[PDB]
């Protein structure tokens, strides 16, 4: 990871005015809604047949917390994404069997969402720091498959 | 493969940008060049600089098509044919950069359209510009 | 796009498979798990061992579908229609990894039909095991 | 993903047994007929009309040996490749302008040449150890982008 002290700064004062648990559910259910064949890890989730009902399931949008949970948990150690999701990392291989794409993926409907709530103040600058940290996450929960 | 719900979305979503496309389209580009440098290596002859006119120039261009991509949605192939000969034959430019293109061209658009960018037509302005994308690299070899 | 040529260097290359189809399968397959290991994610009920009955299975399954295609290689879309429904509908596999399969096919070939895979040959197996990629993605969303 | 002993002391007896001036021809002219467009670098080459133009051509023999010659150079450094390519890649980026993507499209023509030429000795074990190392090539000359 490679994060100057300008975009270090930036990435933490944005996500200071984040909300967690309503973004992590806003981001999953988008992930499942633009790339429908992400819900192949979610059979027991329930009806996910139209946007509004991926949106407002609440196994989904229960979900997205832990995720983006853990997700943010990992922004206080960016200089150690690699242990930070090393137990993480494991388990999305050895039990979960997630594809590490989905992470990518999730990385990038995460950076809409960004740019969606914020608005404007999501510049340029701001949004290539976030690039780096979802790309850095993503690689770090990846580590580990073998 | 666009649907009916998809184009309703799609017109509905760029209809809205409307004479801010020249713009945004600028954006996305310096957008994805601070985010995407690799993407730089095919403009070694453009001065990068926030608002450089080469960059606002180009910028325009870019949403010209896609504004015209747009208003042809059922014949893209045909509406995008010249320029899809143009990046096959001349710029030559790498498939995998398109979509990184596209996503700066979402996030451009999520900032600006808080209103209209529902996860509905986020999905289908992201088949869209994958629809597009597509076509320009069609002809490829 | 597939070209007069592009299709009679498959109808060669391929055609001189015979029944060494599921062999190479399997091979393919085997290759792409120790090369990628990522692709392990979608068979976790199968033994991914060396000589796994289940990989040979599969291996001559996915050989036998890409017979089928160049067969047919003229209109694969109506070809390969109940498959692509399977992966877009159920299998669910992200097209990344069709990109990986390919490779490991055309390794397969390669040190398996060397006289054969001259260039030419080799750029349209290429074109063609992406044509198939596409068609078998194309129902995704 | 880096190599094991046994994956690093596979690649070497391997590699000690290639032709590096023919391979580096061979891989750097099927890359220019495989994936036509990457002949945007190569203008000045002359013909390459087609696949025997391309494949025959002086220059992209030249060139296809050259480039291999660095890489070749470069299993040495199988610990710090992010080191020895780092005045390469520096390179590559500032004077060339060539995008990386075309360092991962060699390395794939690469794999499938060391395959054409070895046959049933270029191994699904071995194969695996080249990925990495080609994938490994391609990111250092890569990293020192921007
Ligand atoms: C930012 C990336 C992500 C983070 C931080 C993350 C984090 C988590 C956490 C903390 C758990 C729960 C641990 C447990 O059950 O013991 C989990 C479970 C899971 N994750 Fe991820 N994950 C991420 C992305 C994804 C993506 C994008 C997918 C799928 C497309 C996915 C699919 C799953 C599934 C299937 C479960 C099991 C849920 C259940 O049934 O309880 N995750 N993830
Ligand atoms: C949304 C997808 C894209 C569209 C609609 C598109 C459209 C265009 C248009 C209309 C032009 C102007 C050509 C003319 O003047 O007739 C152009 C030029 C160009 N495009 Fe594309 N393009 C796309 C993606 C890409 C990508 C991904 C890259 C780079 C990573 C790229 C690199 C270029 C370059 C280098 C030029 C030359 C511009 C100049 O020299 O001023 N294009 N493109
Ligand atoms: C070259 C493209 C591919 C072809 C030609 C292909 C072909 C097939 C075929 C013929 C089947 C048999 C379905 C039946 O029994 O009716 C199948 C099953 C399957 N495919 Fe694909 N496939 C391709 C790529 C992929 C990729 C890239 C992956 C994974 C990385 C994948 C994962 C699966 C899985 C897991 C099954 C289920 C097998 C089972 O349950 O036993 N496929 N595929
Ligand atoms: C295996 C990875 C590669 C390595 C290690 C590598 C190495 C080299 C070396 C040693 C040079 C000489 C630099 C100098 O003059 O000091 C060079 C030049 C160059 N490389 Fe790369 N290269 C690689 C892949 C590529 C690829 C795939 C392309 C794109 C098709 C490319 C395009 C160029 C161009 C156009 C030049 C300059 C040509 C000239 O001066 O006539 N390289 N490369
Ligand atoms: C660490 C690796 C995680 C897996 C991603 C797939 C790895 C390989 C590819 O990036 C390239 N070797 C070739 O892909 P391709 O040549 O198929 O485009």
């Amino acid at each position: 990871v490679h994060l100057t002290p300008e975009e270090k700064s930036a990435v933490t004062a944005l996500w200071g005015k984040v909300n967690v648990d309503e973004v992590g559910g806003e981001a999953l259910g988008r992930l499942l809604v633009v790339y429908p064949w992400t819900q192949r890890f979610f059979e027991s989730f329930g009806d996910l047949s139209t946007p509004d009902a991926v949106m407002g399931n609440p196994k989904v949008k229960a979900h997205g917390k832990k995720v983006l949970g853990a997700f943010s948990d990992g922004l206080a150690h960016l200089d150690n994404l690699k242990g930070t999701f090393a137990t993480l990392s494991e388990l999305h291989c050895d039990k979960l069997h997630v594809d590490p794409e989905n992470f990518r993926l999730l990385g990038n409907v995460l950076v809409c969402v960004l740019a969606h709530h914020f608005g404007k103040e999501f510049t340029p600058p701001v949004q290539a720091a976030y690039q780096k940290v979802v790309a850095g996450v993503a690689n770090a929960l990846a580590h580990k498959y073998h | 493969v666009l649907s009916p719900a998809d184009k309703t979305n799609v017109k509905a979503a760029w209809g809205k940008v409307g004479a801010h496309a020249g713009e945004y389209g600028a954006e996305a580009l310096e957008r994805m060049f601070l985010s995407f440098p690799t993407t730089k290596t095919y403009f070694p002859h453009f001065d990068l600089s926030h608002g450089s006119a080469q960059v606002k120039g180009h910028g325009k261009k870019v949403a010209d098509a896609l504004t015209n991509a747009v208003a042809h949605v059922d014949d893209m192939p045909n509406a995008l044919s010249a320029l899809s000969d143009l990046h096959a034959h001349k710029l030559r430019v790498d498939p995998v950069n398109f979509k990184l293109l596209s996503h700066c061209l979402l996030v451009t658009l999520a900032a600006h359209l808080p209103a209209e960018f529902t996860p509905a037509v986020h999905a289908s302005l992201d088949k869209f510009l994958a629809s597009v994308s597509t076509v320009l690299t069609s002809k490829y070899r």
